[PDB]
């Protein structure tokens, strides 16, 4: 029935996930 | 219009600065300048008081005219507005 | 500037990194999915932050440095229906369109894209980065042209020194600044920062940022209370501080403005700090009840003719009062009297 | 059935009072037009003469109601349509605080309807259906729980009944003012206005609501409504008098005479609806018995003097000046009744002070008054000036540098302003306990540590900021 709140909460949580996923760029092994 | 108000304004400014403030400016002044200045004063209703003062002296030139305090205030305002020098002392000696 | 009708633009603060998940193939009238994907970037540096393995859908990926072209007008972009195309933070007029759709994911909204379509991904509760100056800390300088290198430091460290090579053109400087500012606004806590550039260039950059945010707002972006402060206003703030503010607070500007926010309402008048912080464009404020601020104005406008000024505007009254004060004080000059004329309505 | 209810011209003012403002009590008004008014408010038009509607609208246009639009159809009373126009000119230089509502492109037209609800989420579905009927592109689409705006220049949004579009947001410590069902539809963009003009539509009433009554618990209608708070005064008048003038000098002179005579102070009630429209005299006469809780009130007193036989022993009666019109003033006397009502006051009696001919007021401030005789520049602690018939600019000259040998010792708190130039701020209180500070300049020393400038009531600080810092830059 409502709107906004779903979108706003999803956006906020995705922003936190993005700031965490920045740190995902570390690698664990090379191949070359 | 038929009157170069700007040029007559400049001429009146120069002549009044020459006589009243007696500034360092010193150049030859011709009847053209006084005629332009008198026309400029007569044209401006604000300056009708000055115009009347100058006209009065034509017959008798030997006296200070008698006025009122409000007349003196309005005259000072008109002269100050013309000269555009609020920062100066023009109280009574200038007029005399 | 008249944007072609095949362009789709998505704008978001969190596009400083490439959004792999959102890239999808497009279909032309041939109704065949195109798997040869071609990407563009501002400078060769950004090539080092685009994984060739983050696109499982696509068969082949080719990267290029977006170098401006002159032989092709923006009114009629060149069409290469043999490969999908996706731009990233473009800084010059787009000139090449892939088959079907052509998305342009950018964090900057210049004039070249203004008249295109748009899908803004607005943001919630942005943090305001804190600007200060040293005149006691371990300053951590950051390569502005490639902020992606120092993402971990930006997340963790606190002090930061914006640093720009002299090579960078104005546009690339603007883009890097916007990247770093978005990074800050996503940070968990406010971060301190300074710029190692001449003040005039900083003012130019902030004008660019203000107009960019104006365009973003005109396309429906959620307003952000975080914004830059003019240098002249900064000098006024410094003078006020030196007059009474002893220390250097982190958000001293906000401190002043809230310290007067405490009084805006009850006395019903603008604090002069706000006035000096700002021809025309006169500012006001509100309460839930109907009343303005500057004269306690009604919600319409400055009244045209409310009441005469006969007793005041006359030269006689002003002269009398001036003479009275001069005689009482013993002055000869330096005192000016003005009638109370700025009386909209009591 | 029954003959269609009508209304004479002499009751048009009654309808105006009952509708334009928000009034609860109705005992005093006569019953005969009261029945028609009640039916009008419930929007049951079938029992109402249409000619009455047209005549009332023409009469409303006659008084030149500011920011009023309309057509020549009765539909404007029966279907949700624009009635009021505004032009928004927002400038976001505030920076300090946030407009919870959406950003609006300056220069856009604003239309206010008569639709009122309490759960806008319910209205959102139907209104979005209409908006989508108008437009075909789905770019920029901004939606929240209170409205939808496209390109910052079109759509609809919900807000309280009466709001300011000056570009003011909701800053300045938004003090509580109790409200009733406040939410009202506002239309942005000429396109939506025109679309609502030429379809004559209504919201979907609940299916159980077979009643012709359009107003529901979900949402209501109030044609040509403003919602301004209003109530019936209950003063015990003793002696009245009217004054017609515009020059404020006479107003101030009357105030000064009355203050000097007996009473310690008077209430200056300055009404808010005075500038709404060029009202006819009958309407003003009717309103003379009503007050608005949201008007502006000021308390005015003088610098009290000590023991003097010209003292009223008992505080029995107090005076009021109704600004009941643009150029009309109503003077009254009343017995002090606790049950009396007056517009609510923001703070805890920031009472104002009256300025005599002894000393002037500094420009740009409401407190800084300079005394020519003693050459003392003073800043009022909490109270603020009123009645400044003339204004004096500020120069460094006024800070006459007194020359003392040895330096003058001072008692009480002292604050340093310009240690280089020996500008000091000292607490000073008149026997009347009117706190203030004197901005003296000269040779002075305190008997205690000199407290910091940053510990003053921010009012004083703003006054100091406007005073000391040169303003040669603009």
């Amino acid at each position: 029935d409502y709107e906004k709140e779903s979108k706003r909460r999803k956006l906020e949580d995705e922003d936190f996930l993005k700031l965490k996923a920045l740190e995902f760029s570390k690698d664990i092994v090379n191949e070359k | 219009e038929l009157i170069n108000m700007r040029r007559y304004r400049n001429a009146a400014r120069k002549l009044i600065h020459h006589y009243s403030l007696n500034s360092t400016s010193s150049t030859e002044y011709k009847i053209s300048d006084v005629v332009m200045t008198m026309i400029f004063l007569l044209r401006s209703e604000k300056y009708h008081s000055l115009f009347k003062l100058l006209e009065t002296t034509f017959d008798d030139y030997t006296c200070r005219p008698q006025m009122t305090q409000v007349q003196t205030d309005t005259l000072l305002d008109a002269v100050r507005s013309l000269l555009e020098m609020p920062s100066t002392t023009i109280d009574l000696t200038t007029v005399d | 500037m008249e944007c072609p009708f095949q362009i789709q633009v998505c704008i978001s603060d969190r596009f400083f990194a490439f959004p792999h998940n959102l890239v999808e193939p497009q279909s032309d009238v041939g109704n065949k999915l195109i798997e040869n994907l071609i990407v563009y970037v501002p400078t060769d540096d950004d090539r080092l932050y685009i994984d060739k393995k983050q696109f499982p859908k696509f068969n082949s990926v080719l990267v290029y440095r977006h170098e401006h072209d002159v032989n092709i007008d923006s009114r009629s972009p060149k069409k290469t229906a043999s490969a999908t195309i996706v731009y990233w933070n473009p800084l010059v007029p787009i000139t090449e369109i892939g088959a079907g759709e052509t998305r342009v994911f950018s964090v900057l909204l210049t004039n070249n894209l203004f008249y295109c379509n748009t899908m803004i991904v607005h943001h919630e509760n942005p943090k305001c980065p804190i600007e200060f100056t040293y005149p006691k800390s371990n300053l951590r300088p950051i390569a502005c042209e490639i902020p992606l290198s120092h993402f971990k430091e930006l997340v963790e460290s606190n002090d930061f020194l914006l640093c720009f090579n002299l090579e960078t053109s104005t546009m690339v400087k603007i883009l890097s600044l916007k990247r770093i500012f978005c990074i800050f606004q996503y940070r968990k806590q406010p971060a301190r920062y300074v710029i190692n550039l001449p003040h005039e260039e900083i003012d130019n950059l902030y004008n660019k940022l203000n107009w960019e945010r104006t365009r973003r707002l005109m396309k429906g972006d959620v307003p952000s209370n975080c914004a830059t402060v003019n240098r002249s206003s900064l000098k006024y703030i410094k003078q006020a501080q030196s007059l009474l503010g002893i220390p250097d607070y982190s958000q001293t500007v906000v401190d002043f403005v809230k310290m007067f926010q405490k009084i805006i309402f009850p006395y019903q008048l603008v604090p002069n700090v706000i006035i000096k912080l700002n021809l025309f464009c006169k500012n006001d404020s509100i309460a839930i009840s109907s009343s303005g601020i500057v004269p306690i104005n009604m919600p319409d406008f400055s009244p045209p003719n409310t009441f005469d000024y006969s007793d005041y505007a006359n030269r006689t009254n002003i002269n009398f009062v001036t003479q009275r004060v001069l005689t009482d004080g013993g002055f000869s000059s330096g005192i000016t009297v003005t009638p109370v004329k700025y009386n909209y309505y009591l | 059935g029954g003959n269609l209810l009508t209304l004479e011209r002499d009751h048009f003012k009654y309808l105006f009072l009952t509708s334009y403002f928000d009034l609860k009590d109705n005992e005093h008004v006569p019953s005969e037009p009261m029945a028609f008014i009640r039916n009008y408010l419930n929007c049951t038009f079938d029992l109402l003469d249409d000619a009455v509607l047209m005549n009332y609208f023409n009469y409303l246009q006659s008084m030149q109601l500011k920011h009023l639009v309309g057509s020549t159809s009765t539909n404007i009373f029966k279907f949700v349509k624009p009635q009021f126009r505004f032009v928004c000119d927002r400038t976001t230089v505030d920076i300090l605080e946030f407009d919870t509502r959406m950003y609006i492109k300056p220069g856009t037209p604003v239309y206010a309807t008569n639709l009122f609800t309490s759960n806008p989420r319910k209205m959102m579905a139907f209104l979005y259906a209409e908006f989508g009927k108008v437009f075909k592109n789905k770019i920029f689409v901004n939606i929240n729980n209170y409205g939808c705006v496209l390109a910052g220049s079109a759509g609809f949004l919900f807000d309280d009944a009466y709001v300011d579009w000056n570009g003011v947001r909701m800053c300045a410590a938004p003090r509580l003012d109790n409200n009733m069902h406040p939410f009202r539809l506002y239309l942005l963009g000429e396109d939506m206005a025109k679309h609502f003009v030429d379809n004559n539509i209504l919201p979907p009433h609940p299916s159980n609501a077979k009643t012709r009554k359009i107003n529901n618990s979900m949402f209501m209608l109030k044609n040509f409504y403003k919602g301004l708070p209003l109530f019936k005064s209950k003063y015990t008048v003793v002696n009245s008098t009217k004054i017609v003038t515009r020059k404020p000098n006479d107003i101030f002179n009357e105030i000064d005479k009355e203050l000097n005579g007996n009473c310690p102070f008077i209430k200056f009630i300055q009404r808010d609806y005075i500038f709404d429209a060029q009202f006819p005299p009958d309407l003003l006469d009717l309103l003379n018995e009503y007050m608005t809780k949201s008007s502006i009130m000021k308390i005015i007193t003088k610098f009290v003097i000590e023991e003097n036989p010209a003292m009223s022993g008992e505080m029995s009666r107090e005076i009021i000046l109704d600004r009941y019109s643009v150029d009309n003033y109503r003077k009254l006397y009343i017995k002090m009744e606790i049950t009396n009502q007056f517009p609510v006051m923001y703070d805890h009696e920031s009472s104002y002070i009256f300025v005599s001919k002894d000393f002037l007021q500094l420009k740009g401030t409401m407190n800084a008054f300079y005394a020519p005789k003693q050459r003392i520049l003073s800043i009022l602690a909490v109270n603020r000036l009123f009645g400044a018939t003339e204004t004096i600019d500020f120069h460094p000259n006024l800070l006459v540098y007194r020359q003392s040998s040895p330096p003058v010792r001072l008692t009480g708190d002292v604050y340093v302003v310009d240690k280089n130039e020996k500008v000091f701020l000292v607490k000073h209180v008149f026997s009347n306990t009117v706190p203030a500070y004197l901005l003296i300049r000269g040779d002075y020393e305190s008997s205690s540590d000199l407290k910091s400038l940053r510990d003053l009531n921010p009012w004083v600080q703003n006054t100091l900021l406007k005073l000391l810092i040169p303003d040669s830059v603009q």
